[PDB]
RNA sequence: CCAUAGGUUAAUGAGGCGAACCGGGGGAACUGAAACAUCUAAGUACCCCGAGGAAAAGAAAUCAACCGAGAUUCCCCCAG
RNA sequence: UUUUGUAUAAUGGGUCAGCGACUUAUAUUCUGUAGCAAGGUUAACCGAAUAGGGGAGCCGAAGGGAAACCGAGUCUUAACU
RNA sequence: AGGACCGAACCGACUAAUGUUGAAAAAUUAGCGGAUGACUUGUGGCUGGGGGUGAAAGGCCAAUCAAACCGGGAGAUAGCU
RNA sequence: UGUAACGGGGCUAAACCAUGCACCGAAGCUGCGGCAGCGACGCUUAUGCGUUGUUGGGUAGGGGAGCGUUCUGUAAGCCUG
RNA sequence: GUUUAUUAAAAACACAGCACUGUGCAAACACGAAAGUGGACGUAUACGGUGUGACGCCUGCCCGGUGCCGGAAGGUUAAU
RNA sequence: AAUUCCUUGUCGGGUAAGUUCCGACCUGCACGAAUGGCGUAAUGAUGGCCAGGCUGUCUCCACCCGAGACUCAGUGAAAUUGAACUCGCUGUGAAGAUGCAGUGUACCCGCGGCAAGACGGAAAGACCCCGUGAACCUUUACUAUAGCUUGACACUGAACA
RNA sequence: CUUUAAUGUUUGAUGUUCUAACGUUGACCCGUAAUCCGGGUUGCGGACAGUGUCUGGUGGGUAGUUUGACUGGGGCGGUCUCCUCCUAAAGAGUAACGGAGGAGCACGAAGGUUGGCUAAUCCUGGUCGGACAUCAGGAGGUUAGUGCAAUGGCAUAAGCCAGCUUGACUGCGAGCGUGACGGCGCGAGCAGGUGCGAAAGCAGGUCAUAGUGAUCCGGUGGUUCUGAAUGGAAGGGCCAUC
């Protein structure tokens, strides 16, 4: 047969969920497109990565015309 | 270091630096076996004899380890800032 | 007689003063123009040996 | 992998040398760029050499 | 041709044996490298010659480092 | 005994008695215990001698760096919040 | 005259039976082939192991042969039982 | 190979459905007595002693504590014609 | 005729004959670190190796590949 | 066909009937000319087929003579073997049961026979696979090497063109 | 210097002649009573032959070995690293010789910034012009496009066009993600200097995920770091890289 290959998977998926306190620079999302987009105090980095830039709790909320999924981080 | 024939931890990161040979003659002081020799003054000879450093040391350095507490005469070592401080605060004199 | 030390291991580690053992990271040897410079950067200074393979290193360096 | 490896020499007078890849074959022309001499601390202008 | 080679007496010595040690002339492979050829095992096993109660080595065309030590041999560190 | 699994129709033993398998030397790490403690300890050797002498050496109280070197700090770097 | 014919000693072993812990670690009985020749046999000698010898089967080399036997390296090694 | 597709005998319930009350049934649980491990708690700890919970199937394997055998000191002692 | 002594006697091996090739004698070749010895006290009508196997009729086409023989002008090429 | 798979190719002979044999045919999977082609008198403990004589080879076995087998007296092994108070059937289950479950049958123990079972005995399976196992053998596998061969230097010198 | 020769000398190649090294398994004499051997006379050959060291070719004649693994038993066939979807049971991960496809590159602009723009497809009209070129209007609303496979993104466009440029910088990095480990990946912010923009700001490569090779040994450049008595150097280290 020719259907033998596969790719090793990439972890990718949320890794702080909503209402956790996390520290800054720490990963949020691991994803491939923008599926959720950096709203207040989180940064997107080279491939798409939401992470958090000050320390405080995720906060998970859908926004725009879009409904797209944002991602914040609410202050504490 | 064998583990199975994938190539082992220890060939799997190179190598790096050289031996200096300078390092392995040359040694450092307490402060607390400045006491222990007789006579007051340290040098290479007295330090050899009193069995600090060894015989074929030839260059030593005093450092801020432990204390100092009676005047003693450093003659031809280097010494450090804190070494330097106790020495000179306990009465001694340091000399090139 | 006494333990012969694997001097390959000898080259390539050295004790700390808490017990562990430092080494030079690898993939500096030959291709880099391919390589991001954040990644070379990265790996230039000093590592020190993980929890797992801490054991195999003690064992090749009986005299530290 | 027609694309071959070179390296841009600083003109400041130091070794320094940055190295990427070009495409000898559709780009005879030499390579000239402004890049950081990290030895004076200073942009200056780095010209395509021979990898050897 | 002289001579030399060869031959015949006389005197002195050697030959062969023996457990280990010593010096010399030759010299593997199984094995380890998780295979194997560099390498290792190893100048080991074994064969041969010679000598002695010991043998071999031995009185610097030696080290050291600008201070010095003083033939050879063996033991403990240096040091895995 | 070996196995996912054996009354197994898988292996071994006819039976009895005797013998038969994690030892020894030298180094290294950890635990317990005893001595001494910022010190501990001697090896060959001398010695009529398991005493005593012998501190040649080793480990420890300082580390960082490839190294010169610096030192309760050191390395990177022109310099680190 | 003849590596001629029939056929004993002698040499060999084609077919069957028995025997297969046998009388025998290959033989016995009834048949069979050569039987003056490239025959067969007695005595002594020569060729030694990666070597010999072979009208050639990897046959034979002391009931052992795709490398004899004895001693040594040697308690080889064995991720296997 | 032999009934051989209730385990069998046999059963018109001694089958099936629904409701109800009994009883049998295990090394489960409870009763009585005994041994041991680990945690609370207190004694005046012989450094382990009352009570008190609770645990105790077990291969590879890890940890802890023992019995018995030959020899050496104790031991020219002690037992034994 | 010979052969697997001890499961195979044959169409297998050998054979006289045929052909190719090497070899001019201190022969090639073989056993030998070598001396030497066999070949052979033989000399191309001889000896060794290879293939085929009495006798009758024959052995036809291919040198591209791999060997072997002859040539050395050119390219390339070791020690020095 | 010592060679043809398809194939017992097709036809003819022999037989009542012939996958073999003999003689042709050619559609030679994949004969062939000294790793010789096709014949060939004589020869063969050579391979295949047919015929006459002959027969217990067979239809189909029967009797007889001896040597064992059987009994008595004397001597007296062996392979094997965990222990046995060692039955049949159906099912279960390391999945083919003397040994478990249910049931049937069977007083205790020899002797002569037969060989279906005890996955019987003999030989740590030879076929198969596995081991970074071994031994030989082959070659334009790898790396060497004896031998043969080439040149430089040495033993090795003097004149001339 | 383009254009070549003389006298003598520096040493090679080829050929001829000679004897004295060397060979003689030619003849004769002696040791000798001897087809070995040695010495002598002589004849033939002759600096050839032969032998030693170094070196190229040939060399299963001989020797030491290699000839992988997965595999519904082995061989043959196919596969071995990396990326995308499903299998994968709504966090992550998850196997088969399961179902389907790709990668071993490309780009000095196809990267950075500022400013601007909106496709695919169809209808109607129009010279060559045609079902399909370019033009105008309408419907449509991303069914298009992304350097390439697939998935997830993308209108503030990450898609398309133009101007200026090298942040495809150097040393670092709070804190995380994923790995047994080696390692791989994301990252605000600090210091120096740079590009675009008036500026807030953005820029540590490309919309993201494949485009790859540890270590040893060796090569190049820079740097007194080291340098076996000393001063150098060779070698080694470090940084950049093959």
């Amino acid at each position: 047969t020719r259907n033998g290959r596969d790719s090793e998977a990439k972890r990718l998926g949320v890794k702080r969920f909503g209402g956790e306190s996390v520290l800054a620079g720490s990963i949020i999302v691991r994803q491939r497109g923008t599926k959720f987009h950096a709203g207040a105090n989180v940064g997107c980095g080279r491939d798409h990565t939401l992470f958090a830039k000050a320390d405080g709790k995720v906060k998970f909320e859908v926004k725009g015309p879009k409904n797209r999924k944002f991602i914040s981080i609410e202050a504490e | 270091g064998f583990e199975g024939g994938q190539m082992p931890l220890y060939r799997r990161l190179p190598k790096f630096g050289f031996t200096s040979r300078k390092a392995a003659i040359t040694a450092e002081i307490r402060l607390s076996d400045l006491a222990k020799v007789e006579g007051g003054v340290v040098d290479l000879n007295t330090l050899k004899a009193a069995n600090i450093i060894g015989i074929q040391i030839e260059f030593a350095k005093v450092i801020l380890a432990g204390e100092v507490t009676t005047p003693v005469t450093v003659r031809g070592l280097r010494v450090t800032k804190g070494a330097r401080a106790a020495i000179e605060a306990a009465g001694g004199k340091i000399e090139e | 007689p006494k333990i012969k030390t694997v001097r390959g291991a000898a080259k390539r580690f050295k004790k700390t003063g808490k017990g562990g053992f430092k080494h030079k990271h690898a993939n500096l040897r030959h291709i880099l123009t391919k390589k991001a410079t954040k990644r070379k950067r990265h790996l230039r200074p000093k590592a020190m040996v993980s929890k797992g393979d801490l054991g195999l290193v003690i064992a090749c360096l009986p005299y530290a | 992998g027609i694309r071959e490896k070179i390296k841009l020499v600083s003109s400041a007078g130091t070794g320094h040398f940055y190295t990427t890849t070009k495409n000898k074959r559709t780009k005879p022309e030499k390579l000239e760029l402004k890049k950081f001499d990290p030895v004076v601390r200073q942009h200056v202008i780095y010209k395509e050499a021979k990898i050897k």
